[PDB]
């Protein structure tokens, strides 16, 4: 079947975020969804489960009151809310199906995950929406680059000459900083004879802020 | 109550690769134990479940029993699809709630030993002029991937303000890292050159900068 | 007794004691329920002296009944894609069941010698195994919503039966009586007897 | 005695003569088994006169 969900979303430690999962392909009416989580640098972490038909749902422990459940059979999709987020909640959401109906405690021993849904990533981290800074780097076989710098959050795309230049183009990793902002460079391979003729733009683009930076890398005398 | 797990596996092409999973008395046993994999940047699959029972268009190299309370498998051979993570999964009577291990990457057992290129940028005009100063050290190409950043300031080492990453996977399965030192912009001149040292398998790769180019 | 008749057709109308016919004039002073669900070749089981599954290990009944039993297909509700595994059964126990027992663990049988005590394996199996209402199942495996009536002897004053109508009685006359049930021929008269308020 | 409910529900249990709550406690001495297959509107059928 086909279980599509919410694309990936931006927020900020103490707020609330909202995904949904839209059900197709089956039976909505008795045929449960399961809420998992997984996190970097560990494994899965199971939250719960809504009924479709029914209202009765239940919570782990550690997520007892923080998770909330709301579903819509109308439109067969269930809505999946969190309230008062804390910042190490950076992680994916999947929609998880489980055949049959489950609505008691006891047959979670029989009961296993068929199909996946899509990852919901959510980036949670103690900063705000800040658009990136560009300079470039002059060079001193040249190497010329430009620096993405206090940008949050992530992603930042990076292009030279428009993508017309993709030989020799390296984008490296971004990096943590005291402050919680994020610090990129991408650096390109070009000849030393190409340097006072061709001309070398990043195209700096962070989507989260809008914001579009078009730099000029010269070489400095 | 917790499902402990290795964090990763290493086994050579056709050969049996063990992956231990353990729990409580009352998470193993009490409870069916299942299995899923996850593909890299995409969505997990089932892969087994009902204990030793498998499924349709699942190959038979899954071997995998829960035994009395660890559950062990192994996998007949080794392919390049098969570099995913396994996930452990049982129900436990008093959390009342799923648990699930930490995954174990199973790893393919040939590049030869390569030098770092090190390319090391002093702080831009634009940037000096906003009253910051950032140098940029640029690490590339070197296998394997295990470098330690040491910056130096003319003969005194700099410790505060450095940010480092971890070496990831380039496109011709070369490792690649930055290095980042947030400096006074007063700082920068006032010293006479600042040097960005690489050790990479016993060999230092060193590139110094200076304000008056 | 008129409102349970728009259910669902009614599988089995047996009745021990109370002859179904007459549940109007009899009233009894206590009324028990006892409801759950049973598959198709599992109807039978709900009868005095049976065992294997349900009279042995999970519901035992006792051997004198005068109540009334009512079972209807449940097709339409309970019976889902793929099956329902909210419902379960006991199969394996040390021992057999008193009548109108209730049981609930988490224990694990012993099948054997071996003292597995929580751990599963050989000689060492759960208890409780679920079961399933697949649309490609026959009726044998079928969702029958099934209550137990359990009714007693009147041995207590009448508490529920039918809104039958109470008309004003007479006295030292030939007439018919019809009290909490009871029923005879002859005359009232007043008594100077004595019976304690209870 | 007790490997037979594990196989299959059973529609109909009848027994005349003997018991079935209490096979365990009698030991007999000829045990003939006859062997064959019904619809299901012959169920009833397999009982005498
Ligand atoms: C059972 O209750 C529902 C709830 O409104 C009702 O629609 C239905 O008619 C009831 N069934 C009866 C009265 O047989
Ligand atoms: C009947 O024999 C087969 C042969 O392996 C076995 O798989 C099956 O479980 C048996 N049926 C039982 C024990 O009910």
């Amino acid at each position: 079947v086909q279980l599509v969900q919410s694309g990936a979303e931006v927020k900020k430690p103490g707020a609330s975020v909202k995904v949904s999962c839209k059900a197709s392909g089956y039976i909505f009416s008795d045929y449960n969804i399961h809420w998992v989580r997984q996190a970097p640098g560990q494994g899965l972490e199971w939250m719960g489960w809504i009924s479709p038909d029914s209202d009765d749902t239940n919570y782990a422990q550690s997520f007892q009151g923080r998770v909330t459940m709301t579903r819509d059979t109308s439109i067969t999709t269930v809505y999946m809310e969190l309230s008062s987020l804390r910042s190490d909640d950076t992680a994916v959401y999947f929609c998880a199906r489980s055949v049959g109906y489950c609505s008691l405690n006891s047959c979670q021993r029989w009961m296993w995950f068929d199909t996946w849904g899509q990852g919901a990533l959510v980036t949670v981290s103690s900063a705000s929406t800040k658009g990136p800074s560009v300079f470039p780097l002059a060079p001193s076989t040249a190497a010329l680059g430009c620096l993405v710098k206090d940008y949050f959050p992530e992603p930042v795309t990076v292009s030279w000459n428009s993508g017309a230049l993709t030989s020799g183009v390296h984008t490296f990793p971004a990096v943590l900083q005291s402050s919680g902002l994020y610090s990129l460079s991408s650096v390109v391979t070009v000849p030393s004879s190409s340097l006072g003729t061709q001309t070398y733009i990043c195209n700096v683009n962070h989507k989260p802020s809008n914001t579009k930076v078009d730099k000029k890398v010269e070489p400095k005398s | 109550p917790v499902l402990t797990q290795p964090p990763s596996a290493s086994g050579p092409p056709g050969q049996s690769v063990s992956i231990s999973c353990s729990g409580s008395r009352s998470n193993i046993g009490t409870n069916f134990v299942y299995w899923y994999q996850q593909l890299p940047g995409a969505a997990p699959k089932l892969l087994i479940y009902k204990n030793d029972q498998r499924p349709s268009g699942v190959p038979e190299r899954f071997f995998g029993s829960k035994s009395g309370t660890s559950a062990s498998l192994a996998i007949s051979g080794l392919r390049s699809e098969d570099e995913v993570d396994y996930y452990c999964a049982a129900w436990d009577d008093s959390l009342s709630g799923h648990v699930f291990g930490a995954g174990t990457k199973v790893t393919v057992l040939g590049q030869p030993k390569a030098a770092p290129s090190v390319t090391l940028f002093p702080p831009s005009s634009e940037e000096l002029q906003a009253n910051k100063a950032t140098l940029v050290c640029l690490i590339s190409d070197f296998y394997p991937g295990a470098v330690t950043v040491a910056w130096k300031a003319d003969s005194s080492p700099v410790k505060a303000g450095v940010e480092t990453t971890t070496p990831s996977k380039q496109s011709n399965n070369k490792y690649a890292a930055s290095s980042y030192l947030s400096l006074t912009p007063e700082q920068w001149k006032s010293h006479r050159s600042y040097s960005c040292q690489v050790t990479h398998e016993g060999s230092t790769v060193e590139k110094t900068v200076a304000p008056t180019e | 007794y008129s409102v349970l008749y728009n259910l669902a057709p009614f599988f089995t109308f047996k009745c021990y004691g109370v002859s179904p016919t007459k549940l109007n004039d009899l009233c009894f002073t206590n009324v028990y329920a006892d409801s759950f669900v049973i598959r198709g070749d599992e109807v039978r089981q709900i009868a005095p002296c049976q065992t294997g599954n349900i009279a042995d290990y999970n519901y035992k009944l006792p051997d004198d009944f005068t109540g009334c039993v009512i079972a209807w297909n449940s097709n339409k509700l309970d019976s889902k894609v793929s099956g329902n595994y909210n419902y379960l059964y006991r199969l394996f126990r040390k021992s057999n069941l008193k009548p109108f027992e209730r049981d609930i663990s988490t224990e694990i049988y012993q099948a054997g010698n071996k003292p597995c005590n929580g751990v599963a394996g050989f000689n060492c199996y759960f208890p409780l195994r679920s079961y399933s209402f697949r649309p490609t199942y026959g009726v044998g495996h079928q969702p029958y919503r099934v209550v137990v009536l359990s009714f007693e002897l009147l041995h207590a004053p009448a508490t529920v039966c039918g809104p039958k109508k109470s008309t004003n009685l007479v006295k030292n006359k030939c007439v018919n009586f019809n009290f909490n049930g009871l029923k005879g021929t002859g005359v009232l008269t007043e008594s100077n007897k004595k019976f304690l308020p209870f």
